[PDB]
């Protein structure tokens, strides 16, 4: 009865996309041309959240693919579970953004905003009555930061009353992909503040640290990282499409954890995550699980979980398993390590249990934090800003394009704000 | 769906694009007939029955080179509209070539450009290639640019320079030249690699380790590098770029837009038997000094922006340490304002290898491309011979006899000052 | 069903119908026997047995041009008495055409048209082809006008003539020729295209790459317009037109009646291996003005009607969008007072080509006949050459001694300074 509908634009945000797709079409039990071959009765009642019925039992996903050049829409199509979308949901452009925020949201974007935004209202008026919206991108680019703020504000404007949650990959601490790239997350990051309900926090750098100590792949590519922010996102949305005994959907994750309104970002998990060779050595219970949850090594996001405090704290388990040993366990690792949780929060952990696991595991959990050390991340964003805006280093390609320097010192006069309101809580 | 249109000045031009169709019609399965037993869109048009013409124009003010393409085994190839020539040479006189026998010529190559662009739908920029030293390369590549970002306007235009080298050169007027299109061309261009002859000349006789090489090895290992720079739209990878972006990346500040390039690994036939080829070890191969393709010393000044374009077989992880362990060295310093200086790009297609040829097969490849400070001591030095034969007007008249006058000289030496006053200004 | 009768009078006549004739006789595959190994009705008459009269009177003075198509490969064609020949010729003499010579072979060349125009139904209009420098292709021609419209009433008649060059001509006496027809036939012709002898060399210079062409290729491109104005009555199409539509949809004002013609593709066998001829392509080379077959510029006058005529594999959608994308073009302006400004025709089957000559199998082709502004030019140049041999009095004693006193001199150019001042009004 709550559907969501699914925005993917960029580049980085088109492969988490298809990977998502891949991965929610074989937890739902359907083939690559969209024919359903499930054995259970349970992946059919509440397939609405994310398909639609079209003409003899196929099933459409509830997805709209958008980019500026069509390089990479060509790519998903010709690939494998390419032929699920809908043709006219392939909305894309000729010119290309150039890794420029300008371009991305000034130049190209408002001639294809209008026909984005036809198709996310049709597929509005077709669905019941929607939970909301999700996006994926990057903060480092031109069509991913740029568009993606276009998009959402545009959407806040005409639907102000649902939940819009954002999948975003964030710029890393040593080693970068893109000369401008500060510039587009400090732009990026002051419309975020304002216009969005919660925005998960994800690095390239911390995937390629549990690729490298914990899963001790040699050759990892882009489609295990791809991979583990798709078992994120179907883990945090698993509770609408099963029946469990303890159930949360979004908006009961939107109360719950953001207590004053600007501070939703957070940093995800996923357990277990195994070797091949260590698999047969250990068991599957709750402390394992729990104990490999709250640990440094494991965050997706580059900022020791130990150099602040935590506000609040998700845990959605999946799988058959007993609510004493949960709740027992979270009050045992609330008490062990005090001095890292608000002390004027008390019990600060959300518990929630599925009952469907993913497709070949016995149980599994996500994690969700909400911590101040955060702040970390971005004031490493600021002062990088701030040295090349005292020179108007790489400035005019941006400002031949419609904008102004007053609005990049609003925006690093907001990101310090946001700073600040970080810093007053600690 | 989205294109490039390359245009060839001057002999140097001519040749290195005979080298760079030669390699592009090799890679794709194309026959010199122009018919092949859809990526290649971007850069051939396909005409009526199985036959692929490509998206070339070649212009010269003397006959004797087109011809030889005209007459030789690529007869069949191009559009025998496309193949524009003269009469008489420009004599390496700039003024021949901007002014006086250079502008019979330029209404029929911007009619062939516009009767080529109307048939894209996704252009995106110009590939023009010229050398510096000569008369109708550096007098009508000026003037074609000053048509083009008049008529076309916020499209991309790079260019491919022939830098010349400190001792060894050819003609006497060289300095003039050099001096008089590098004011012209500042103010049209977007980006403009440097390549040398003698930095060539000493990567072909300590690496491959061939003694004598004539020209057609430089336009091989050029070609090269332009197939590694668009590669990233004739393929698909798995990081890529186009090409607008390198503009976004590596030009600063308006007037500083000239990089220098690198290509590895190049290697022999026997060398490449005794060595495994990391991703680690070609990344801090291309940072050496030894491998620049210009005659400069990088040691000499610090680096404002870098762009690596890998093919082949490579995963991100060894790239991101490898330029993590670039930046933990002393001796490879960037500048302050700058604390995010790297661009990356990996594609999936390896290099193809021609035969007859002395590159070796391998599967991994890196394109190198640097914006630095060092190149002002190379600015300074040509300004230096331009200030001798200035104290003497020593070869004026053939210029002055042309339509060009004293005060152009005085101008364009202002020019060259105030951009060294700015390198300095920006380094230090 | 609807049939038209082709009448050529003059040497200019007889050499472009001896072209048209093989051109017509290619097409519907008929031998030069007449016999045939049903839509030729529309110009052939069935004697018999499968033996084809066309539908043709050759008129002439001069009997050395008839008695070598009397002797050439159409001996058996053309029935005896059709060819009507004289005994002395014209001499280049208007006055010879009209007054004296002519006027004993003109009843005789009615009564062939009044027995040809028995054997008919439904009688559409006729075709002159005719020059204006010449003797008897103008008094001849200017005489059977005028009895044309005297007898035959509202019934179409077209006209083909030949415009004199500027820098190339042949006779001496020639604008004296050209003022007093163009005064004389401009109140009985209804329609009436040019063509230039000066820009067909410089097309079959330029686009088919012919050095030296001889008059054959010359009749060769005018018979393949004549054969695309009336290959909508010929055959089937999706969109046809025929002779009574074009002086309803060209000629606004009853003394405007010269439009002039274009025909495309016309390239080579070697240059249409290497292009795809869609129909934009072609629809923008007819509006080229390199490519007119009257030499003036239309870039210095205002469109008044523009006519296509289409044949082969074209679609209607994209025609219409080829005239859509040239109506936005500003290079091309069309006047204020009409702004429906095209009329467009249709046609399935294809040009075919007649063997040993110089034009090359393609699908589709255009015939563009465009009325414009820019040829009141050309009757300025004409104007002005008659001033000057009439400031003093020369070889005015030939035309006076046969038969026209000196006035009519005054009125045919007070009439052609009333076209300019028409042109002039309409146009500005
Ligand atoms: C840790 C592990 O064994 O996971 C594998 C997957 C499987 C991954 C598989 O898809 C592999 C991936 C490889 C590590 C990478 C891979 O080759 O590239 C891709 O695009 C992947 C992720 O699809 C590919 C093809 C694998 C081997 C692995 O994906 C990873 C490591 O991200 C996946 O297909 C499954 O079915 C999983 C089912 C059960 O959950 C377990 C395993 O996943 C986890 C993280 O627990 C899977 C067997
Ligand atoms: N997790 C992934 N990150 C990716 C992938 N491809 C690129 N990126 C990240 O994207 C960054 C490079 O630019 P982006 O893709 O973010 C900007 P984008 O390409 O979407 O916009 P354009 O400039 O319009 O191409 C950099 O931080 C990369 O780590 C991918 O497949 N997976
Ligand atoms: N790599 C390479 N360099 C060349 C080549 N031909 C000439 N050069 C260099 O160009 C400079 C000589 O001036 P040219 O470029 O030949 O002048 P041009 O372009 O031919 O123009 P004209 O004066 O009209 O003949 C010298 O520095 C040469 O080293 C070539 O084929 N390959
Ligand atoms: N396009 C073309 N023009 C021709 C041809 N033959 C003659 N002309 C032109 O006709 C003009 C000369 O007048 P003619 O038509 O030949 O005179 P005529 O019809 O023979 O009549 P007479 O005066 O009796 O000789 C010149 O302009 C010629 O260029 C031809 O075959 N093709
Ligand atoms: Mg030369
Ligand atoms: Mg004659």
């Amino acid at each position: 009865m709550r559907e969501i509908v699914h925005i993917q634009a960029g580049q980085c945000g088109n492969q988490i996309g298809a990977k998502f797709w891949e991965v929610i079409s074989d937890e739902h039990g359907i083939d690559p041309t969209g024919s359903y071959h499930g054995d259970s009765d349970l992946q059919l009642e509440r397939i609405n959240v994310y398909y639609n019925e079209a003409a003899g039992n196929k099933y459409v996903p509830r997805a709209i693919l958008v980019d500026l050049e069509p390089g990479t829409m060509d790519s998903v199509r010709s690939g494998p579970f390419g032929q699920i979308f809908r043709p006219d949901n392939f909305v894309f452009g000729q010119s290309g953004a150039g890794n420029n925020w300008a371009k991305g949201h000034y130049t190209e974007g408002a001639e294809l905003v209008d026909s984005v935004l036809d198709v996310v209202r049709k597929e509005s008026e077709s669905c019941d009555c929607l939970q909301g919206f999700q996006l994926t991108h990057s903060l480092g680019g031109g069509t991913g930061s740029g568009m993606g703020t276009l998009l959402i504000s545009k959407i806040r404007e005409e639907y102000p009353d649902r939940i819009m949650n954002t999948f975003s990959v964030v710029p890393s601490p040593k080693v970068s992909d893109t000369v401008v790239e500060p510039y587009n997350a400090t732009l990026s990051v002051h419309q975020l503040v304002e216009n969005t309900d919660e925005t998960y926090c994800i690095d390239n750098e911390a995937l390629y640290d549990i690729c490298f100590r914990t899963l001790k792949l040699t050759t990892p590519t882009y489609g295990d990282l791809n991979h583990l922010v798709s078992a994120t996102m179907s883990g945090v949305t698993t509770c609408l499409r099963f029946p469990g005994q303890l159930n949360a959907d979004l908006r009961k994750l939107a109360v719950n954890m953001v207590p004053f309104p600007r501070l939703h970002f957070f940093m995800p998990g996923f357990a277990p995550l195994t070797s091949r060779g260590s698999q047969q050595y250990r068991a599957l219970t709750v402390p394992e699980l729990t104990q490999q949850m709250f640990d440094a090594k494991n965050m997706m996001a580059a900022c020791d979980p130990r150099h602040g405090r935590y506000l609040t704290v998700a845990a959605v388990f999946r799988g058959r398993m007993s609510m004493k040993e949960v709740d027992e366990q979270m009050l045992n690792v609330q008490n062990k390590n005090s001095s890292y949780f608000v002390e004027w929060i008390p019990n600060n952990v959300k518990t929630a249990v599925c009952d469907i696991p993913p497709r070949g595991l016995k149980m599994s959990a996500t994690f969700i934090g909400n911590s101040t050390a955060i702040q970390e991340l971005f004031k490493r964003i600021s002062e990088q800003f701030t040295a090349m805006f005292r020179r108007k280093a790489f400035l005019h390609w941006y400002t031949g394009e419609g904008m102004d320097e007053m609005e990049f010192t609003e925006a690093e006069s907001n990101m310090n704000d946001l700073v600040s309101e970080y810093q007053q809580y600690q | 769906m989205r294109e490039c249109i390359s245009i060839h000045v001057g002999q140097a031009g001519v040749q290195i694009g005979n080298a760079c169709w030669e390699l592009y019609c090799l890679e794709h399965g194309i026959q010199p007939d122009g018919q092949m037993p859809d990526s290649f869109n971007t850069f051939f048009s396909e005409t009526g029955a199985g036959k692929h013409v490509p998206r070339a124009v070649f212009v010269d003010l003397e006959p004797t080179v087109i011809d030889e393409v005209r007459t030789g085994t690529y007869r069949q190839l191009f559009h025998p509209e496309q193949l524009i020539t003269g009469k008489e040479d420009a004599a390496n006189n700039y003024a021949r070539g901007h002014y006086t026998i250079g502008k019979e010529i330029i209404d029929l190559v911007l009619d062939r450009i516009r009767k080529l662009a109307d048939q894209c739908t996704g252009l995106q920029g110009f590939l023009v290639f010229h050398s510096f030293g000569g008369g109708t390369g550096s007098g009508f590549t000026s003037l074609l640019m000053e048509r083009l970002s008049v008529d076309y306007g916020k499209k991309s235009k790079l260019e491919f320079s022939i830098y010349p080298a400190p001792q060894v050169s050819t003609a006497v007027v060289e300095p003039y030249n050099s001096i008089l299109t590098t004011h012209t061309t500042l103010e049209h261009s977007d980006c403009a690699f440097m390549v040398d002859n003698e930095a060539i000349y000493d990567i072909c006789r300590r690496n491959l380790d061939i003694e004598r090489p004539t020209y057609t090895n430089l336009n091989r290992l050029i070609s090269q590098i332009v197939s590694s720079i668009t590669a990233s739209l004739r393929f698909d990878g798995a990081l890529n770029v186009d090409l607008t972006e390198f503009q976004t990346n590596l030009v600063p500040y308006p007037r500083i837009h000239f990089p220098l390039a690198t290509y590895a690994p190049v290697i022999s036939a026997e060398k490449a038997y005794h060595e495994q080829l990391s991703v680690a070890e070609i990344t801090n191969a291309c940072f050496e000094p030894a491998n620049q393709m210009v005659k400069c010393d990088p040691r000499h000044g610090k680096y404002m922006a870098c762009c690596l374009l890998y093919r082949g077989d490579v995963v991100p992880k060894d790239v991101n340490a490898a330029i993590a362990t670039i930046k933990t060295k002393r001796s490879i310093q960037f500048v302050d304002w700058c604390p995010t200086g790297f661009k990356v790009g990996i594609n999936y297609q390896p290099p193809t290898v021609v035969p007859g040829g002395d590159l070796a097969k391998v599967q991994r490849a890196v394109c190198m491309l640097s914006n630095t400070t060092a190149i002002a001591e190379a600015w300074a030095r040509l300004d230096h011979k331009f200030d001798l034969m200035y104290a003497k007007r020593a070869f004026v008249h053939w210029y002055v006899g042309e339509g060009m006058e004293e005060g152009e000289f005085s101008e364009a030496r202002e020019d060259m000052a105030a951009l060294e006053k700015d390198y300095e200004e920006v380094g230090v």
